[PDB]
């Protein structure tokens, strides 16, 4: 039907927090995903940028 | 419900629900068979009357 592309930048240590049923400062106060989330998550380092 | 996250509570409650509804089905089947027996007895009683 549609594609929602959501973009941001965070430290690598918190990358694991982006998934259904996660906990953390990012997961609770920054960006919350539904438990039944369908779709893909992509991340790559941007220290040079 | 009061000790674990919703993702884990889902699995635990799933196990409990499966067990309990299985118990209900067992009970209902036993009741059906026993009711058939009672119906046979009642038909015999009516014939005797």
């Amino acid at each position: 039907t549609n594609v929602y592309a959501d973009s941001f930048v965070i430290r690598g240590d918190e990358v694991r927090q982006i998934a259904p049923g996660q906990t953390g400062k990012i997961a609770d106060y920054n960006y919350k995903l539904p438990d039944d989330f369908t779709g893909c998550v992509i991340a790559w380092n941007s220290n040079n940028l | 419900l009061s000790r674990l996250d919703p993702p884990e509570a889902e699995v635990q409650i799933d196990r409990l629900i499966t067990g309990r509804l299985q118990s209900l089905q067992t009970y209902v089947t036993q009741q059906l068979i026993r009711a058939a027996e009672i119906r046979a007895s009642a038909n015999l009683a009516a014939t005797k009357m």
